[PDB]
């Protein structure tokens, strides 16, 4: 950070915390050894200043079918040897549970459209063969996973 | 696997039957750490600015910032004084002495102005070590 | 037998009534090893071996195990072989790339001096009644694989050559070696596409061991705090996970032979329901997805119920040789099903 | 003080240097005379 703006900024959020040790009673030692914590704590920002059940494996099923090539998708899920359809067919071999075609899911899926967490590709008007695109960390993804004990690592072909 | 902790035993078994010492001391351990983990090697490291080798430069830093850790649980003439001290068992000669302070005169305003790991705190300023240096 | 101090006999019959005696056998076997339950579960009671039977001297029904061990590189296969080969009182080590097919047999060769057909035995034939292992078995050419099937199968040799026709006794124990190809075992495969054998010759092994190698760092801690232990124990100056004392080799040897000379289990309380069950329920998941498979069932049974020293088997040890089977059979498949695998079967793996 | 201990080095040092100013050859022979029987 060389922004004086910005350095001024932290010096004027910082200083009260400076200014404690003395009150509670020209020690160098003492400040820095009261006060480094604080600091290092400062640094680890300084540019800074609970989904439903269905809508994880939507997102996960999402996360996997953007990431994943289409050739291996029966390697991963047929148990013999991107458009919506595929999505679907994905989330239904994840799930555990028969889910029913209720109008409900389709409902989370335009939601989640309109969160920002998955792009619209194709036009609006064609709504038979839509296209979509995820945009989540492969962070956030693998805590949801570990929230719903799942194991994505061990289907994701790349890090294979 | 396993196979590399037991070439690390071997080869501080070597190290030791190499100064004809009948125990295995840690030193040696240390010396084979390194062999093990450099694996891609240059010819030669370049020169850093009278010239020191990087290989020195970061031993000292190594030392330096182990001492002022280890004493944190100083001042600059006082740890000057006591790397020399350290340093005794090499120096045979005055020439020695007086660019061994060259060098580490040159080196700790290097540090405390180029490479931020030393900061300084208000002729004879404190030294402490950067929070964030492992 | 005869040999057998009647000292020894004592301490076999005081050790066999002991309830703790499995723990302590399995625990005895490499101590210098750490971990894996069971690939030395499944090679001890490979070893303890079996009733073989002839049915009606029709057909012959094997009183044999043989044991297949894949595994990723750094997992000291090469260590338990040459334990099993020091254990065994008969015992003969080969190599993959040094055992020919007219090696591992017996071949008919001209005698150098009066010139008549005569039979040279094989590794094999010089391993009946006694132990045979094999390193490196994914190396072994298509060729030299095609002659084992017959010896695996009926534990006998038919040479016919050079006009002469013999029959050989071939009752040996099998334990072979392989590495999968590439050098890691793909866990997203079924286990016959990650080794470069037919299904015959994985059909004719009894059990099967897949060990794979994770980074788990309290594992590691126990690894190198053992393998360090045990560097400073077996210094040249210088000379568990059931937490049971390791038997004495001379003493687990002794209970070996004694166990293999004296005990005759019979199967006469077994309930016929609720294997056909399980072998229906076998099926369905494996068409999903044989009777030797049965029969290799029912002599690990027998195996068991000869490490215990019990004239009768009792239902205890069925119990065991399901849960291991059934182990060592979802080891075999793709993670995506095994899961379900242990679900479906979590009656009997508890 | 490390000076006075690394200036009587120094000169310990150069008395021996003074010493083995003396030709090597003087001992090699000796050397060679302890191997020649
Ligand atoms: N789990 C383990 N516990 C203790 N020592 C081990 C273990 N795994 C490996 N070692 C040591 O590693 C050494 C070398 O292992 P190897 O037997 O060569 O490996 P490997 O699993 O047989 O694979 P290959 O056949 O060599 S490619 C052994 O002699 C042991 O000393
Ligand atoms: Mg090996």
């Amino acid at each position: 950070c060389r922004d004086l703006k910005e350095l001024r900024h932290l010096a004027v959020l910082n200083f009260p915390k400076y200014c404690e040790p003395v009150v509670k009673g020209r020690d160098t030692r003492k400040l820095w050894r009261n006060i480094e914590p604080h600091l290092k704590k400062a640094m680890q920002t300084v540019y800074l200043r609970e989904l439903p059940y269905y809508s994880k494996f939507i997102l996960i099923a999402a996360y996997l079918a953007s990431y994943n090539p289409a050739r291996t998708d029966k390697r991963f899920f047929l148990k013999h040897h991107f458009p919506l359809d595929r999505l679907l067919a994905i989330l239904y071999s994840i799930v555990d549970s028969r889910v029913a075609p209720t109008a409900n899911i389709f409902s989370q899926i335009t939601s989640l459209v309109t969160l920002q967490l998955l792009t619209l590709v194709g036009h609006d008007d064609q709504l038979d063969g839509p296209k979509y695109k995820c945009t989540v960390s492969l962070d956030f993804i693998r805590a949801i996973a570990r929230t719903v004990n799942f194991d994505i690592i061990k289907y994701l072909y790349d890090f294979l | 696997t396993v196979r590399q902790l037991e070439s690390m035993i071997r080869l501080s078994e070597a190290m030791a039957r190499m100064h004809c010492c009948d125990e295995v001391q840690p030193k040696h351990v240390k010396e084979a750490f390194r062999l093990l983990n450099k694996s891609i090697i240059r010819v030669e490291t370049p020169d850093v600015n009278l010239r020191l080798g990087f290989s020195e430069y970061c031993r000292i830093s190594n030392l330096i910032v182990l001492h002022l850790r280890k004493v944190e649980e100083l001042k600059r003439s006082e740890l000057v004084n006591w790397y020399l001290k350290e340093i005794e068992s090499e120096i045979d000669s005055e020439e020695e002495l007086i660019n061994k302070k060259r060098i580490i005169e040159k080196v700790i305003h290097r540090l405390t102005h180029y490479d931020h790991v030393l900061i300084e705190l208000t002729e004879d300023p404190y030294l402490v070590v950067n929070p964030n240096y492992l | 037998v005869g040999e057998l101090t009647d000292e020894d006999v004592k301490m076999i019959t005081s050790l066999s009534k002991d309830q703790q005696i499995g723990e302590k056998i399995f625990a005895s076997i490499a101590p210098s090893i750490y971990g894996h339950e069971d690939i030395k579960r499944g090679l001890a009671l490979a070893l303890f071996g079996g009733e073989p039977k002839n049915p009606g001297g029709k057909h012959k029904v094997r009183g044999d195990i043989n044991v297949l061990l894949c595994g990723d590189p750094g997992t000291a296969k090469s260590q338990f072989l040459k334990y099993i080969e020091k254990v065994s009182s008969r015992a003969i080590f080969t190599t993959g790339q040094g055992a020919s097919a007219v090696g591992l047999t017996a071949y008919v060769q001209r005698h150098p001096v009066s010139r008549e057909w005569t039979l040279e035995a094989g590794a094999l034939v010089l391993a009946d009644r006694g132990v045979c292992l094999i390193d490196e078995f994914d190396k072994m050419n298509d060729q030299d694989r095609t002659s084992i099937h017959e010896a695996m199968e009926q534990q006998s040799i038919s040479i016919s050559k050079a006009g002469i026709v013999t029959s050989l006794q071939a009752r040996c124990t099998v334990i072979a070696a392989a590495n999968p190809i590439g050098g890691r075992y793909d866990p997203s495969l079924t286990f016959s596409e990650n080794v470069d054998l037919t299904e015959p010759i994985i059909s004719r092994f009894d059990i099967l061991c897949v060990v794979r190698d994770t980074v788990d760092p309290v594992q590691d801690e126990m690894l190198a705090r053992f393998v360090v232990g045990s560097h400073v124990r077996h210094h040249p100056s210088n000379k568990n996970t059931y937490g049971v004392e390791p038997l004495p080799q001379e003493v687990l040897k002794k209970y070996i032979i004694y166990a293999k000379e004296r005990v005759h289990p019979k199967l006469n309380q077994m309930d016929q329901d609720k294997v056909a069950k399980m072998y229906s329920d076998l099926r369905k998941e494996s068409m999903a997805t044989t009777v030797r498979h049965i029969e290799s069932m029912i002599r690990m049974a027998e195996a068991h119920a000869r490490i215990h020293l019990r004239d009768y088997v009792i239902e205890d040890d069925v119990n065991m040789a399901i849960r291991v089977m059934l182990e060592s059979f979802i080891d075999t498949q793709k993670f995506s099903v095994m899961r379900s695998m242990r679900k479906t079967f979590a009656r009997y793996l508890s | 003080s490390q000076d006075l201990l690394e200036r009587i080095r120094a000169k310990e040092a150069q008395k021996q240097l003074a010493q083995m100013t003396r030709c090597p050859e003087q001992e090699q022979r000796l050397q060679r005379l302890e191997r020649l029987p």
